[PDB]
């Protein structure tokens, strides 16, 4: 059978397969955005169809976060190796594992169908009210997709937590990475569901939470109380992969295993209490701002310890071993790239700097360097390491120095200029802009078309 | 005359002599919504005691404008004229202490 | 860390000790099925996590972060004029909330705000004292600091008396220049 | 009592109490642009303010969350419904400072720019007296 | 005041308020620390 | 122990460190109390820290101040360099 | 059985029918079309053209083409 | 074991091919993005409009 299979390794393959498929839609949307932003004027979207651009950016964000990177790094690699790393025959909950992937596909079909049938409008992937609650039915459909996705995420989290009860070996760092992400999901998702239900109540049940005398800033608190834990639910599995690859390929035992583990635990606790750095410009109280700014800067400490522990893993490794394997290059590239993204995160963490840089393309470049570059490369590196175990073929990736170089160069051509226009300043979530920002926007656009072309050479 | 005369008498006086400065009761927060509602309630209570024509109540309206945007005031001023403004209901017709 | 089960482990008395940890570590464990095996696994975990020097650094960081967190929560509830848990004042119109207005000025003047505001001259080149004077009296009058903020402010001289242009950029000299032109009052 | 409603003595003696003036600022359309206007940033009514003066900006949003951003003045305040956020500023040099809405607000989020022109206090007084 | 073509404007440009100057200098103050953090770490990415 | 390598704590204070579980608990408690105290003893205290006539002037402040005072640099530094806006056009 | 030892044995042993690969690529291609086709449809619905001409929402020179 | 395209590319030295490929991909991207704007001449980029902006900047001391 195909759909009935409960094999945990087969389901892991399904997650990667579906992430690539849905990923095609994600990348296409990204190409639309960059094409439009190539100059000033209308290029591929009419001025009377500006609502489509708002929908393109909204769906891009939602799909890449919840339907591509999360299903790939928390559903794909985890479901394939975690039961093996735990020296257990199979996953604890076989039937739940099957329904989770089916749920993801069904929620994807709902979203894309809503593109085709509903009027196309957008409110960002952060679905801020009151804009989200005064929209058309496409917003209702997107809400159903998120809630359905939430069901799959929570049940998958329950599945991984049960490994503690059955693990027959040692909890390796990677296993710790997934367990903590599962804990972060169990604690953050129920809050998200509540606020999403309130968005529905105002959309569909004549509720009045997001109209005057009701505080719209309330949504942002509950949303981001899940929002930021989400960005670490998306990065922590990547960290777990990086640890395995560096140790295996360099033939070096992980250094400071317990510090790696305790760094992951620390990032989670801290990541659960820093959400309001996304709400700096709303007008929060001075002491609140100072608390959140202080705790946000603390997250660098545990995150920094992991980075340096990775570096010493690559240091001192034997020279005779060939170092041009794509998996090793990607793992090393992750350290180089993640530091850029994190440092810019610390810059935006200072609220006074953030006043200038909120809702600008500097924020875009910041989270792209971590996700669009770092997380993607980590997932690629992990799949590449498991090529023999997974068994896929008909691609030229394993040893392809051209692909790695071209990808690194062109991805930086896209997002490095977006840091510059952040002090120009070019707001986010816009399509038209002043003529004096064309140069940098044009350079980034040339980078986007080039990256897409390099994706064709792998076949 | 006294240097601390503004603080003496009321905390209200401070913004009455300096209309475009922070009110002592709300300077800790950037959000000034509560400040607007207090100022409007004070305009509502002035008219009940002195009438609309009194220069004092006219100035209490200017003070309310200093912190309240026009779109809010126009709406709240219509509710007041009808007799549905909850900040102006006479105290003996309030329901706040009923059924709980 | 002993390597023989015959050699006992020292424990203090209290609610977080080696004995306290042993009693609870294997409560949910299917692997500690007999004394010998249970002790071996217990010492294995203790050796790995509590005899690891770098692990203690994270213990410090969690304590510091949590202590700040608990205190900021408590401070809002106890002192912030805008946080209401009692209802007496919420059953009255805004002009009548005198007990809650009492928190306003004390909360507007925390110690660190008074201590660190004078150091704005380490971030502003022109008129760093533009907002120092205020005739109302809700806050103290501000005097510019005599030294740069300790740390990464190497771009400015360690002490402002060393800087040649500092005095000519003050809001007082700027006011003099513009008042001589009739340009503005401030 | 009358004294529970503090009012300056000048107004009690018959001085005119100040009024307020409201105006709407809209983007200049592409077909209405003039040879020298900056596309995507020009407006039909600018906000004139005096320089070397402390100004309190109270910012709110009527319908959805906008954001009033003027990068040159170091201001980025969210215009959120229900919150009247206070922003204090002190302009030091004359000029025209251009900004854009910084919170996705709907279809035309990219078409509501923020233009503030700072002039000398004597110039501002003359402008305010005429407009 | 207004964006200008092909400008890095690293940390901001053309401040017209004391607060605007503060923002630019806060970024400039931390920028060398960021470079140190990057250079010091990247130099050791090798066998 | 604050900013302390715990390897040193284990070596120089063997009896205080004998129970490593209890030692870990004290580490957490000590730093918890430090964070709590900072908020309510350094930040919260109302109407304090506004004595700007008592700015600390360290020994290095005076070394550099006297050096410039001895020469004319201190007087020259404090002098207002310009107090006019426009130069006179010949 | 030996045939059942490996998951997806036909593919891993390199005997699978190529149609399975074609369907996977087709499915991805259809997913991509969900971003392009509604763009064209929406453009025509609100303008009457499937795609704009660069800078046709702005003033153009007489000889512009 | 590889198709012609990879056999051709993988035969050359990496630092001979890589630099040429990098430039080629970038050039192609620009070409693709220029095909839809051949002959487009917005009025705001003409010399007359360029001068008028300079006048505005002088008046506003931008
Ligand atoms: C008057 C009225 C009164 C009231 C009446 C009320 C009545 C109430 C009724 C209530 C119940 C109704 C529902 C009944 C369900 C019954 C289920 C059941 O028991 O089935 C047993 C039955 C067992 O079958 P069998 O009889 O033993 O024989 C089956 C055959 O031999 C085949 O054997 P097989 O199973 O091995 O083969 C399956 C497999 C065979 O494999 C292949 O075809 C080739 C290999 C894969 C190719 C690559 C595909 C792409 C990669 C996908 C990766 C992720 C996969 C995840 C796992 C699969 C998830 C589907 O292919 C498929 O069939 C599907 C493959 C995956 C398709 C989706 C891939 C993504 C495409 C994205 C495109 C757009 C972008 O299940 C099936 O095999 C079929 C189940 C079909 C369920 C379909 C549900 C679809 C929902 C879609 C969304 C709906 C909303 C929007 C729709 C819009 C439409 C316009
Ligand atoms: C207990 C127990 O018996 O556990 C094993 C027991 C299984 O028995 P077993 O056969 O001995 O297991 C073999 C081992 O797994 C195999 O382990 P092994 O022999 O390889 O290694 C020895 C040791 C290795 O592990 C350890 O020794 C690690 C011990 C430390 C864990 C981290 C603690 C938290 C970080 C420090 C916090 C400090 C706060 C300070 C505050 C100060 C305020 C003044 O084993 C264990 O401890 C295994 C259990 C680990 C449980 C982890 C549960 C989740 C931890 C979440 C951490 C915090 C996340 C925060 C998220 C954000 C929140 C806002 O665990 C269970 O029964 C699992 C139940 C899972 C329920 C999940 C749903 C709960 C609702
Ligand atoms: C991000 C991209 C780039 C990534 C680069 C990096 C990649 C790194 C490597 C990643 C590796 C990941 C792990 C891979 C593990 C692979 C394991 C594996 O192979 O499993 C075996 C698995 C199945 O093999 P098997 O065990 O032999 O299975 C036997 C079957 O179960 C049984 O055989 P059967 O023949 O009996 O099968 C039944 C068959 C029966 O099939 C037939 O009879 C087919 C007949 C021909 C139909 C052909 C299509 C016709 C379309 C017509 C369209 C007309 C349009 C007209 C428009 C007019 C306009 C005016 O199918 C069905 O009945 C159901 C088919 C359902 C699925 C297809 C759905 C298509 C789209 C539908 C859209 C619908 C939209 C509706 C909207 C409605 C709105 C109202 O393999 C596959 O399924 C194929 C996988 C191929 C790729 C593997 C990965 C290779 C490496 C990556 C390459 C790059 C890919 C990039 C993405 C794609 C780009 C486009
Ligand atoms: C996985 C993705 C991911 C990751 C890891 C992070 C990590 C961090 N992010 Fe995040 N962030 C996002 C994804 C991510 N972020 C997204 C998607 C948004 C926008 C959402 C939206 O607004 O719609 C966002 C937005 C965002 C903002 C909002 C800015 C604004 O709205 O204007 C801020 C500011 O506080 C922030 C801060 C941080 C910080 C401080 C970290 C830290 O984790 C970084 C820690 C890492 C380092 C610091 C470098 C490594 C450590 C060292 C080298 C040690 C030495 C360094 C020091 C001592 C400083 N992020
Ligand atoms: C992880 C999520 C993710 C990923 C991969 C990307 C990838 C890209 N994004 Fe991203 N983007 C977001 C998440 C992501 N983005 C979010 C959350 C927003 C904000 C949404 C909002 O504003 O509301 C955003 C916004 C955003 C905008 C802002 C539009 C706007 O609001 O004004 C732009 C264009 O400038 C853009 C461009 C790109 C480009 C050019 C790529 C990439 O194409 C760059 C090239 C890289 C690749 C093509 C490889 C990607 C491959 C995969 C993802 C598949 C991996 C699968 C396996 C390895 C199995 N993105
Ligand atoms: C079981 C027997 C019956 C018990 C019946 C109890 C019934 C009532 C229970 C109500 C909820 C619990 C709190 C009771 C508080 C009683 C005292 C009281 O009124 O407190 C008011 C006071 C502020 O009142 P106002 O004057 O209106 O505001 C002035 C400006 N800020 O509020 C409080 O102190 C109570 C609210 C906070 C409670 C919790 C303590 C605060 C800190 C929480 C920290 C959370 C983080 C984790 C901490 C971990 C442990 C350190
Ligand atoms: C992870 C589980 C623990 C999470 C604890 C988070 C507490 C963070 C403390 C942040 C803080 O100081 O709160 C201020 C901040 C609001 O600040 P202002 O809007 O400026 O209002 C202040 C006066 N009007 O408080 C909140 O938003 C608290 C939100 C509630 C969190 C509840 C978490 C429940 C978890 C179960
Ligand atoms: C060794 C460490 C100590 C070295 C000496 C430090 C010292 O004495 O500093 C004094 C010096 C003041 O000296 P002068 O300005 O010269 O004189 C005062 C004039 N009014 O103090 C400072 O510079 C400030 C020190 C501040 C420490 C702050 C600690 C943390 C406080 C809480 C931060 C925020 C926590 C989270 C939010 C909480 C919200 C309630
Ligand atoms: C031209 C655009 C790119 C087409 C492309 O590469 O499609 C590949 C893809 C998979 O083909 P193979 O990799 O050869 O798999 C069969 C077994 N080896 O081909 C197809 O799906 C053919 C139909 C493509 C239709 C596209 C619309
Ligand atoms: Cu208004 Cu954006
Ligand atoms: O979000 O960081
Ligand atoms: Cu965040
Ligand atoms: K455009
Ligand atoms: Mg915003």
């Amino acid at each position: 059978f195909y759909i009935l299979v409960n094999n945990n390794k087969r389901i892991g393959i399904y997650y990667i397969k579906l992430s690539i498929i849905i990923g095609i839609l994600g990348i296409v949307l990204s190409y639309i955005i960059r094409v439009e932003l190539y100059n000033s004027g209308n290029r591929i979207i009419k001025y009377d169809n500006v609502n489509y651009y708002n929908m393109v950016i909204t769906l891009h964000g939602l799909l890449m976060i919840f339907y591509i990177i999360m299903p790939g790094l928390y559903g794909g690699i985890p479901l394939y190796i975690l039961p093996i790393l735990s020296v257990i025959t199979d996953i604890v909950l076989p039937r739940i594992n099957n329904i989770s992937i089916i749920i993801v596909l069904i929620s994807y079909i709902v979203v894309i169908n809503s593109i085709v049938i509903e009027y196309n409008i957008g409110t960002g992937w952060t679905l801020y009210p009151p804009l989200s609650i005064i929209g058309t039915v496409i917003v209702n459909m997107i809400l159903y997709g998120l809630i359905i996705i939430g069901i799959s995420s929570i049940i998958s989290a329950i599945n991984f937590m049960n490994i503690l009860i059955v693990i027959d070996g040692i909890i390796y760092v990677y296993i710790w990475s997934i367990i903590i992400t599962s804990v972060l999901l169990i604690i953050s998702l129920p809050i998200l569901n509540g606020i999403l239900l309130m968005i529905l109540s105002d959309i569909y049940f004549n509720s009045i939470y997001f109209i005057l005398n009701g505080d719209v800033v309330l949504y942002q608190h509950l949303f981001w109380y899940f929002g930021h834990p989400e960005v670490y639910i998306l990065i922590l599995p990547a960290f777990g992969i990086i640890s395995i690859i560096l140790s295996v390929l360099n033939n070096k035992i992980i250094f400071g295993m317990k510090s790696m583990i305790l760094a992951i635990i620390m990032i989670s606790i801290l990541g659960s209490i820093v959400w309001a750095h996304h709400i700096y410009t709303v007008g929060l109280e001075l002491d609140t701002k100072i608390y959140f700014n202080n705790l946000t800067l603390i997250i660098s400490i545990p995150t920094g310890n992991k980075i340096y522990n990775w570096i010493i893993l690559y240091i001192g490794s034997y020279n005779i071993l060939y170092n041009g394997y794509q998996s090793l290059i990607f793992s090393i590239m992750f350290i180089i790239i993640f530091i850029i993204g994190g440092i810019t995160g610390i810059i935006i963490s200072i609220d006074i700097i953030d006043i200038g840089l909120h809702d600008t393309y500097y924020i875009v470049s910041h989270f792209h360097y971590i996700l669009s570059i770092g997380a993607v490369i980590s997932l690629l590196a992990g799949i590449l390491l498991l090529k023999d175990i997974i068994g896929y073929y008909n691609v030229i990736i394993k040893i392809n120095k051209y692909f790695g170089l071209l990808l690194f160069i062109n991805i930086n051509i896209i997002f490095t200029p977006q840091f510059i226009i952040g002090f120009n300043v070019m707001p986010r979530r816009i399509l038209e802009y002043s003529d004096n920002i064309i140069v940098w926007n044009l350079i980034s656009s040339i980078g986007s078309i080039s990256t897409i072309l390099i994706l064709l050479s792998i076949f | 005359e006294s240097a601390d005369a503004l603080f003496v008498g009321t905390l209200d006086r401070l913004t009455a002599e300096h209309p475009h400065t922070d009110d002592p009761r709300f300077a800790f927060q950037s959000n000034q919504w509560n400040n607007c509602e207090l100022r409007f309630t004070q305009f509502c209570r002035c008219t009940r005691e002195l009438g609309e024509d009194d220069p004092r109540c006219k100035y209490q309206y200017y003070r309310a404008q200093t912190v309240c945007h026009e779109f809010l005031l126009e709406d709240w001023m219509e509710h007041r004229h009808r007799g549905t403004c909850d900040l102006d209901i006479m105290p003996d017709r309030q329901v706040i202490h009923m059924r709980g | 860390p002993p390597t023989r089960l015959s050699t006992p482990l020292y424990s203090e008395g209290g609610a977080f000790t080696v004995n306290w940890w042993r009693n609870r570590y294997g409560l949910y464990s299917r692997r500690q099925t007999d004394p010998m095996l249970a002790e071996f696994l217990f010492r294995q975990q203790v050796k790995e996590w509590f005899y690891d020097v770098p692990s203690y650094n994270y213990a410090a960081l969690v304590g510091l972060a949590l202590g700040i967190l608990v205190a900021v929560i408590w401070r809002h509830f106890l002192f912030n004029p805008d946080v209401y848990v009692r209802r007496q004042e919420l059953r009255k119109m805004w002009p009548d909330r005198h007990r809650q207005f009492a928190y306003a000025v004390p909360y507007l003047n925390p110690q660190l705000k008074n201590l660190l505001l004078p150091y704005k001259n380490s971030f502003i080149d022109n008129e760093p004292d533009y907002a120092d004077y205020n005739p109302v009296g809700l806050r103290p009058q501000r005097v510019m600091a005599i030294r740069r903020i300790p740390g990464f402010f190497w771009a400015i001289p360690q002490y402002f008396f060393e800087d040649p242009l500092y005095t000519s950029c003050s809001t007082k000299n700027m006011q003099t220049i513009y008042k001589k032109l009739g340009y503005s009052e401030l | 009592s009358p004294e529970d409603y503090p009012t300056p003595q000048k107004y009690l003696e018959g001085a005119p109490i100040p009024s307020w003036y409201s105006f709407q600022s809209n983007l200049v359309g592409d077909m209405d642009l003039k040879p020298g206007m900056a596309r995507m940033l020009e407006v039909d009514k600018r906000l004139t303010v005096p320089t070397r003066t402390h100004i309190r900006f109270l910012i709110t949003g009527a319908d959805v969350i906008h954001s009033w951003s003027v990068p040159s003045l170091g201001i980025k305040c969210d215009a959120t419904p229900g919150r009247l956020v206070k922003i204090n500023t002190f302009i030091q040099r004359e000029g025209v400072f251009y900004g854009q809405c910084s919170e996705l607000c709907g279809t035309l989020h990219a078409f509501m720019p923020i233009v503030v022109e700072a002039v000398s206090p004597e110039a501002f007084a003359a402008h305010a007296k005429k407009w | 005041d207004i964006p200008w073509p092909a400008r890095t404007d690293w940390g901001g440009h053309d401040p017209a308020t004391p607060f605007a100057e503060l923002m630019i200098n806060t970024h400039s103050m931390f920028w060398p620390v960021a470079i140190f953090i990057y250079v010091s770490a990247i130099y050791m990415v090798k066998k | 122990s604050i900013f302390t390598p715990m390897d040193w704590m284990f070596y120089y204070f063997p009896n205080y460190s004998r129970d490593k579980v209890a030692l870990m608990a004290r580490q957490i408690k000590i730093h918890f109390a430090i964070g709590f105290a900072l908020v309510f003893l350094v930040y919260h205290p109302p109407y304090k820290g506004a004595d700007y006539g008592n700015f600390h002037k360290s020994p290095l402040y005076w070394y550099k101040y006297n050096q410039l005072e001895r020469s004319g640099q201190l007087q020259e530094n404090l002098r207002i360099k310009r107090d006019w806006f426009y130069d006179e056009d010949p | 059985n030996l045939e059942d030892h490996f998951d997806l044995a036909e593919y891993m042993m390199k005997m699978h029918n190529p149609m399975s690969e074609y369907l996977y690529w087709i499915a991805g291609f259809v997913s991509g079309l969900h971003g392009i086709l509604p763009l064209l449809h929406s453009n025509y619905y609100f303008s009457g053209m499937f795609l704009p001409r660069d800078n046709d929402n702005t003033q153009l020179c007489d000889d512009s083409w | 074991d590889f198709p012609w395209r990879w056999g051709f590319v993988a035969e050359k030295p990496f630092w001979v091919g890589a630099p040429i490929l990098v430039l080629g991909v970038l050039c192609l991207g620009h070409i693709i993005q220029t095909m839809g704007q051949i002959g487009v001449r917005p009025k705001r980029y003409t010399p007359e409009w360029v001068e008028a902006t300079k006048e505005r900047e002088r008046a506003e001391n931008t």
